[PDB]
């Protein structure tokens, strides 16, 4: 079905390109669905990136103090981290609580925009 | 801080500056009246999907809208000058936001707030939104603008109708204490605020339609009606209505004199009612001198839910005092609002008979006697006026038939009997108005009376 | 300084202030108020005691407050009887039925030039420092709002005919003694 | 692939897309300059490490079921992060049913 | 048991080779379908546009292209070093599971806030259709009245 | 007067700019006022060019069309306007009433965009423009003192952002200050020359840390 929507949409812009009307339609347009999901997938890389290179710095810069103080002092201890378990896991219960309502609103949506028929019908496009 | 815009707006010069400075307009622009989660336009369809807010929307947005009409209340009743300019900006602000204002006016239930809410827009409507006002000023500034101005005051007075049609009743008064009584203490209280909604309800409505009179100063002649000569109303309103959903007339009838007759009866029983309880209470005020402990703990005990048990006898007394003296203030002006009210009936009543008698009776017959249609002093018209065949302006005006009007004055003069006309004698004689209009209590009685116990040709 | 705060604090909130006889308290209250005025005109803070004195100022106008509250009412209701009052210093002597008498007498207790210096004296710390900030003139402000409930009474927002209105308490009636110290 | 070489004339979005790029762009240059570091420090540190000594990452010894209990924790929130995207790609293909 | 359970797995079974037939058949006809589409692409792919706007759209999808390789190249540069960087921390819950907890917290935050901008949307639309029903209703009622005057 | 065919003409146009909204103030700043008197002056165009009254001639037709607000026409009779300043304004003129901050950016893109594409360069003035159009102070200062060398523009600029009682920088993204180092820069530039070195003693007394030691030294 992704596929099905992807060419729709192909041949639709394929036959809008040889429109003068297309023009000002996109610079009318505030906004533009292929350049959203392109920007959208090119932040979620860039953030993926950024925390995955800071906290490997974090661990290296730890490594590496651990092993000076090996080294140093030749003894050495290893905080916890109980504390900071603890906190993902009620801030992960957190925001499945508050996104608890966001799926019920987007059920009622989905159930009121008369688009149940499908389901009605059991996987019946007509 | 809204004590503060009360106090610069109670004013005249206050609300002289107020209104240069511009309230309305910042008001209009504000960004808190933006989103909100009430938009109805009179239809049934309408909704709105808010995010996650603070709990009770609704109630919280109409409180913090309580304020704002407040003030534009204050200032339409203290303006000078620029009340004509008030007025508009205030409609022009109300129409704008009509989304908002007809979803709370369509939504009621058995609170405090939102009765008093309620009354507020009632009376805001009344004061800036009127046929006559859109007529006298701001007539020549684009009349498809002033035509959607007059669909919407026609839309908030079907609004106001409804709301009327649906707390005139006597027994929607304890049918409403039950709902917001919080303690059987404070019950006193929450009734006492319940029936001063309601008579501030009821004294907007007689505001705005004594607007049209006031004008008609030079010449009394002159009749404002547009209902059905049929009293079953009165018996359809004595039974029970409901004040949490939508009970509402039917429209393609318009209501009748029966609505008018019951509110009279009502509002005299009510006013029967407080002279006994504020002639109790005088007694009571002027016996505390001499009541016993246990009687003035009692009273300060339905005066406050609080236990006002190990206060001194002189505390006991004085909170007993300002107990008795608030509630006999309190019934002076409900006295005070039933004798205007019914006044303002007895006006209404009027100048219905003088509109049945010199301007529509029986569409079946073409006769001299139902000519003119001018409502008031000014010029203003009135379509058709008698209609031989069925037709839509037959169900606004007089029936077709002569003997629904005979039935009509029938059930009126046998509910007028002695208990009613010792009544109204008893108001017209401990109230003698309290504006400048002429004195004409007993012409407007004795012309009632004349034409109820009288027939129509 | 802080252990006149404590004590203050104390009789604010702690002990209550209705044993001995109205008249004495009244005496007692307005002797004080006098003397903390002349400290106040004498200067006593400088920058960093500003608002400990406000503070100070604002729980001794508290305590003027609920004296002046407690000396309208009466135990029993045995002494606040009769008519025209003979405990007065400037103001005139007031009359009132049984059951009023006692307040009347506890309004007319207070004196004219008393509270007419009082404020003017208040006034003139107020006026004087320059350097009061947010804390300094908040309090300020609540011993002048004390004063002020005190002198007439408070009132509540509305649309027509709804505020907080109490009477004696007011400003009215030019023959008493709030029209004149409004004036 | 191919349709990243069309479409003429930019939009209104188009140049908050551009300098968005731009951004990501310098961005990348530096996070791949920290990277080819941080490649560098750890080859060079790797032999040390080996040769000194390993930290623990147990956490809680005192109970040993907490362990158990976080990372089935993780292991259902993840599972539950892949029914919300299925649950979104649902919506979205009944949306456009 | 064991019969109910094989007429159960039978039945299913059948519903599924059925359905995956079904299946078969539609991409089958995708793929039909998509055949001619796969030459004009390629046809049209060639007529660049010479403009101000043309070209510096063309750049700015090129330099995309360029940033979603590098960026791809270095993820897995960065997975690699993970991977590799797991044995020096030595045994633990989930060998150094800072950096998972990370990559499920900002997952989770991201899939919060398309949940949020699908919500919207789809609110702006039920607010859109809602108010093209008052609308009508509002010329219904204003016709009505009309009417009835 | 003195074209024989253009009297009426003339008369109606008048009769149209009259209602021109030259800020009305009806007892604050309201909006409404002016999007009323923009919409009963386009359909007064309107009106005027459906009946003939503003139509049959060359002149005047193109007097309406360039109005009624284009782009091509616009590009075509750019020896007119100035630069993109010019043709932003001339769209937010001839397009729309009043605009809003959130879309003064999108409106001064989309004209930058276009002029750009109707035959033109990019330049780094226009590009320094566009960033102060689209705001963010940081970033304009920056570009500021990337671009330009002149450090008392930059000084006198960080002044009126102190001034305006705004949320400013406390470092120079390397050390702490960026009024002190402007200071400092223009000193040493006018210290430079061989005379006038009076405003360097205010300029380093203004600055209670390093100027103490730079006027001992210089």
């Amino acid at each position: 079905l992704e596929g099905f929507a992807s060419i729709e949409d192909v041949q639709q812009r394929n036959k809008l390109k040889q429109d003068p009307k297309y023009l000002q339609l996109l610079y009318k347009k505030p906004l533009d669905p292929k350049s959203e999901t392109q920007m959208q997938e090119i932040r979620r890389l860039n953030q993926y990136v950024k925390n995955a290179v800071q906290d490997v710095n974090d661990v290296l810069d730890l490594e590496w103090d651990q092993y000076l103080e090996e080294k140093q002092k030749k003894k050495g201890i290893i905080i916890p981290e109980r504390e900071t378990l603890f906190n993902s896991l009620a801030n992960h219960q957190e925001i499945i609580n508050q996104q608890r309502p966001k799926l019920e609103q987007l059920v009622e949506n989905l159930q009121k925009l008369r688009l149940y028929n499908q389901i009605s019908q059991w996987n019946v496009p007509d | 801080k809204m004590a503060f815009l009360t106090r610069v707006a109670k004013s005249s010069q206050g609300a002289i500056e107020l209104l240069r400075s511009g309230v309305i307009v910042r008001l209009a622009q504000c960004q808190v009246y933006d989103m909100r989660p009430e938009t109805d336009p009179h239809g049934v369809f309408g909704m709105r999907e808010t995010p996650v807010f603070i709990p009770a929307p609704v109630e919280r947005y109409r409180q913090i809208l309580l304020p704002a009409l407040q003030i534009c209340q204050l200032i339409l009743t203290s303006s000078t000058a620029q009340h004509l300019q008030a007025a508009g900006q205030v409609l022009q602000f109300l129409v704008a936001h009509s989304d908002t204002i007809q979803a709370i006016l369509r939504s009621q239930e058995g609170s405090l707030g939102s009765l008093q809410e309620l009354a507020l827009l009632t009376g805001i409507i009344s004061k800036a939104a009127l046929p006559g006002v859109l007529n006298e000023l701001d007539i020549g500034l684009n009349d498809g603008s002033m035509m959607e101005l007059q669909g919407h005051i026609g839309r908030f007075q079907r609004q106001c109708l409804a709301l009327l049609n649906r707390f005139g009743g006597s027994d929607r008064l304890r049918q409403l204490s039950l709902q917001d009584d919080s303690s059987r203490l404070d019950g006193v209280s929450k009734k006492d605020d319940m029936e001063l909604a309601m008579q501030q309800i009821c004294s907007n409505v007689m505001e705005y339609c004594q607007a049209l009179m006031i004008q008609n100063s030079p010449s009394f002649q002159q009749t404002v009606c547009l209902f059905t000569p049929s009293l079953k109303e009165s018996a359809s309103r004595d039974g029970t209505r409901q004040d949490s959903q939508v009970s509402i007339l039917p429209s393609w009838r318009l209501p009748s004199l029966g609505v008018v007759i019951h509110l009279l009866k009502q509002s005299a029983n009510n006013f029967f009612t407080y002279y006994d309880i504020h002639r109790q209470s005088v007694g009571k005020l002027q016996n505390v001198e001499q009541l016993p402990p246990d009687e003035i703990k009692e009273l300060c005990q339905s005066e406050m839910p609080v236990g006002a048990d190990k206060i001194s006898t002189t505390q006991k007394y004085g909170l007993a005092r300002r107990r008795l003296v608030k509630l006999i203030n309190s019934r002076a002006k409900l006295l005070s609002l039933c004798s205007y009210i019914i006044e303002t009936c007895l006006y209404i009543l009027w100048r219905h008979l003088e509109y049945y008698l010199l301007h529509c009776t029986t569409s079946d017959s073409q006769d001299p006697v139902f000519s003119n249609m001018t409502f008031g002093n000014r010029r203003f018209q009135d379509t058709f006026n008698t209609d031989p065949n069925m037709d839509p302006r037959n169900l606004r005006q007089n029936k077709v038939s002569q003997q629904d009007v005979d039935t009509l004055l029938r059930e009126g003069a046998n509910s007028f009997g002695e208990s009613l006309q010792k009544r109204l004698l008893d108001i017209e004689s401990l109230y003698c108005k309290v504006r400048s209009r002429h004195s004409f209590i007993q012409a407007l009685v004795r012309r009632i009376r004349g034409l109820l116990r009288v027939s129509r040709v | 300084l802080e252990s006149w705060r404590q004590l203050v604090e104390i009789i604010l909130t702690a002990c209550p202030q209705d044993l001995i006889p109205t008249e004495h308290r009244q005496l007692i209250i307005r002797d004080l108020l006098q003397d903390l005025h002349v400290k106040i005109l004498d200067d006593d803070a400088a920058q960093e005691l500003m608002p400990i004195v406000a503070g100070a100022v604002f729980t001794l106008t508290a305590h003027l407050s609920q004296s002046v509250r407690t000396e309208l009412k009466q135990p029993m209701t045995a002494s606040g009887l009769g008519q025209s009052q003979y405990v007065q210093m400037l103001d005139g002597s007031f009359a009132a039925p049984p059951g009023t008498e006692n307040i009347s007498a506890g309004f007319a207790s207070i004196g004219d030039s008393s509270l007419h210096m009082i404020l003017r004296n208040l006034l003139e710390f107020i006026l004087k420092t320059g350097g009061g900030f947010q804390r300094v003139r908040a309090h300020l402000y609540g011993s002048l709002l004390y004063y002020l409930q005190i002198a007439q009474r408070p009132d509540e927002p509305d649309t027509l005919e709804s505020a907080h209105k109490s009477m004696w308490e007011r400003l009215t009636a030019p023959e008493d003694v709030f029209s004149k110290l409004q004036r | 692939r191919s349709f990243h070489t069309q479409l003429p004339v930019l939009s209104e979005s188009e140049r908050d897309m551009k300098k968005e790029l731009q951004a990501t762009n310098q961005q990348l240059q530096q996070l791949g300059n920290s990277i080819n570091q941080v490649n560098r420090k750890m080859s060079y540190q790797e032999k040390q490490m080996e040769k000194g000594k390993s930290p623990r990452k147990s956490s809680l010894t005192l109970s040993d079921y907490q362990k158990k209990n976080i990372k089935a924790v993780l292991k259902e929130h993840g599972e539950h992060i892949q029914e919300m995207v299925k649950q979104i790609n649902n919506i979205r293909n009944h949306v456009n049913f | 048991t064991l019969h109910r359970e094989m007429e159960k797995v039978k039945l299913d079974q059948k519903r599924l080779d059925q359905e995956l037939d079904f299946i078969l058949s539609q991409q089958k006809e995708l793929e039909d379908l998509l055949t001619p589409l796969e030459e004009s692409v390629k046809e049209q792919s060639g007529t660049i546009y010479l403009q101000h706007a043309d070209e510096e759209r063309e750049k700015t999808y090129k330099l995309a292209e360029n940033i979603d390789a590098q960026l791809k190249r270095m993820a897995q540069d960065l997975k690699e070093v993970i991977e590799h960087l797991n044995t020096s921390a030595g045994p633990g819950d989930a060998s150094n599971p800072l950096q998972q907890i990370c990559k499920i917290l900002n997952a989770h935050m991201d899939s919060l806030q398309w949940i949020d901008q699908n919500s919207a949307l789809l609110q702006r639309k039920v607010e859109q259709v809602t108010k093209e029903c008052e609308s009508r209703r509002k010329e219904q009622e204003r016709g009505f009245s009309i009417a009835f005057d | 007067s003195t074209s024989a065919s253009a009297r009426s003409m003339c008369r109606v146009l008048d009769d149209l700019l009259k209602k021109m909204p030259m800020l009305h103030t009806g007892g604050t700043q309201t909006l409404t006022e002016f999007e009323l008197k923009w919409q009963h002056w386009r359909e007064e165009c309107e009106r005027h060019l459906q009946n003939g009254t503003f139509s049959s001639n060359v002149h005047m037709e193109a007097v309406c069309r360039v109005l009624l607000g284009d782009e091509e026409v616009l590009l075509e009779k750019r020896d007119l306007m100035t630069t993109w300043y010019h043709f932003l304004v001339s769209r937010l003129l001839f397009k729309h009433p009043t605009v809003k901050p959130t879309e003064l950016h999108f409106y001064a893109q989309s004209s930058l965009d276009m002029f750009l594409a109707g035959d033109s360069c990019p330049e780094p003035l226009d590009n320094i423009l566009l960033a102060a159009f689209e705001f963010d102070i940081h970033q304009v200062i920056k570009e500021f003192s990337i671009v330009s060398s002149n450090w008392w523009f930059v000084a006198h600029l960080t002044d009126l952002l102190d001034h305006c009682q705004l949320f400013q920088a406390h470092n120079l993204y390397f050390g702490a200050n960026m009024r002190e180092f402007l200071l400092l820069d223009y000193a040493s530039g006018l210290f430079s020359h061989h005379s006038l070195w009076q405003l360097g003693v205010d300029y380093f007394d203004y600055c209670p840390n390093l100027g103490r030691e730079y006027l001992k030294l210089h």
